[PDB]
């Protein structure tokens, strides 16, 4: 994990990609931070087609699945990292919830399937991005 | 954003 792989499609942050990733880059979008690049193999994973705004993700700093609520995505100002200068996130998800450096690639589901990926957090909440919208993985 |  840290990956959502749909069909031939493998989902991961953008600032988690791999050298692989971006040589097999299929498409990518700073903004949301996802990219998605290409794989041999059949995954398993689906993406959820539906509106839910609770679910389950895996928290990597507590090695536990948390239920959550999340509001719907958003235009969210993000403060500057060792990743991104300061800037505005789109489809971006947040929750109240246990957040620190290195959950980011946790994925969200809800009983539809796959709904987002652990993005971002801080100052107690969780931020995830939406990746629902992104039909043709499926 | 995060990935630490
Ligand atoms: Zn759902």
């Amino acid at each position: 994990s840290g990956a959502i792989y749909v069909g031939n499609f493998r989902v991961v942050n953008r600032h988690l990609a791999t050298h692989n990733d971006w040589a097999n880059l299929v498409w990518e979008d700073s903004s949301r931070d996802l990219l998605v690049s290409s794989t041999t193999a059949q995954g398993c994973d689906t993406i959820a087609r539906c509106n839910c705004q609770t679910g389950v993700y895996y928290c990597n700093s507590r090695r536990k699945h948390y239920p959550v609520s999340f509001s719907k995505p958003s235009l969210i100002y993000v403060e500057a990292s060792e990743y991104y200068p300061a800037r505005y996130q789109s489809h971006l998800m947040l929750a109240q919830g246990h957040s620190e450096p290195g959950d980011a690639g946790g994925i969200l589901r809800c009983q539809h399937g796959v709904v987002g990926i652990v993005s971002t957090g801080g100052n107690g909440l969780v931020g995830f991005a939406d990746v629902r919208d992104l039909l043709w993985l499926d | 954003f995060r990935g630490k």
